[PDB]
């Protein structure tokens, strides 16, 4: 079986490089970073632009949703984090500390706490209802390229320049495990499986690989596509068949059979890097997103 | 711009 995803709908408004795509975990909105210093919120399934956030002082690189839906974050050039009601727009806190740019963000599942990571080369771990800076890891020697909690919110794992992947104890703020391979390539994105079992880890070697952390082991390797400058979001598709979904370098999203490794579809109509995809949690349907040539959004959706 | 969007 290969999925058969088609164009649906572009998504156009943003006036500099898109550079994140997420949806809310409710299914009913997709929201939008850009380089343009401002978030937008999109209807998923009718692609109809919803409204525009503002207050960052220079551009965006990342944003997220808290499990409910309600509130987002965002990580911003400008060194800080904003959290945002998404009803009202309203900027609730602004978490301030980081040192660089902030490159990378996400909610824990019980959306208590916020993790980033930044090009100050640490990851933070911040308390949502006071905007406190709960600690500070000395987690890299490069900037970091992404931060994600496993399901129980228990683990961070984080991702950075400098080569290298660990895991870390949310509570503790200890390193669990420290994945190297090769020649330490530069480690451009990673994330959780959904069971939380295994990390998806993008290698500035135009490669993704899919790890057994705990063991340490590479189980599978994603090749075809070009990667090589930029931190490209990568994704577990389930909702149909079980696929790994990429943006490239080359404009086009590939997207993978995960147990295969094979190349099941290529999807053409970006005309920059697609830096961002994101896979809806219920329908089969994926998002992505491109750099300053193409400033879209586009909606794909398959039959499986 | 942002972080994101520049190549390393």
């Amino acid at each position: 079986v290969k999925p058969n995803y088609a164009l649906k709908f572009t998504l156009a408004g943003h006036t500099k490089a898109v550079s994140s795509v997420k949806f809310s975990p409710n299914g009913e909105w997709l929201a939008s970073s850009s380089a343009d210093k401002l978030i937008k919120i999109w209807g998923a399934y009718d692609g109809k632009f919803e409204k525009t956030i503002s207050g960052h002082k220079l551009g965006i690189s990342d944003v997220a949703w808290s499990s409910d839906s309600n509130l987002l974050v965002s990580a911003s050039d400008d060194k800080t984090l904003k959290i945002w009601d998404v009803s009202s727009g309203k900027c609730l806190k602004t978490l301030k500390g980081h040192s660089n740019y902030v490159f990378c963000c996400n909610f824990n599942p019980q959306s208590n706490l916020i993790v980033s990571g930044s090009f100050d080369e640490s990851v933070r771990i911040w308390d949502v209802k006071t905007g406190k800076c709960l600690k500070t890891l000395p987690a890299h020697s490069d900037p970091v390229s992404a931060v994600h909690f496993n399901r129980d919110g228990s683990l961070i794992v984080s991702s950075s320049y400098d080569g290298l992947c660990r895991i870390w104890d949310t509570a503790s703020g200890q390193c669990l495990k420290t994945l190297i391979d090769d020649d330490n390539p530069p480690v451009s994105f990673v994330k959780f499986s959904p069971n939380g079992k295994y990390i998806l880890a993008a290698t500035l070697d135009n490669t993704l690989k899919l790890w057994d952390y705990s063991k340490g082991k590479c189980l599978k390797t994603y090749t075809g596509h070009k990667n090589e400058k930029y931190c490209i979001f990568a994704n577990f598709s389930v909702t149909g068949g079980k696929w790994i979904v990429s943006g490239s370098e080359d404009n086009l999203v590939y997207i993978w059979n995960l147990q295969t490794k094979e190349i099941v579809q290529k999807l053409q109509g970006h005309t920059d890097v697609v830096i961002s995809t994101a896979c809806h949690p219920t329908e089969n349907i994926i998002a992505s997103a491109a750099l300053e040539n193409d400033k879209t959004i586009k909606l794909w959706k398959s039959d499986c | 711009g942002s972080a994101r969007a520049r190549p390393s």
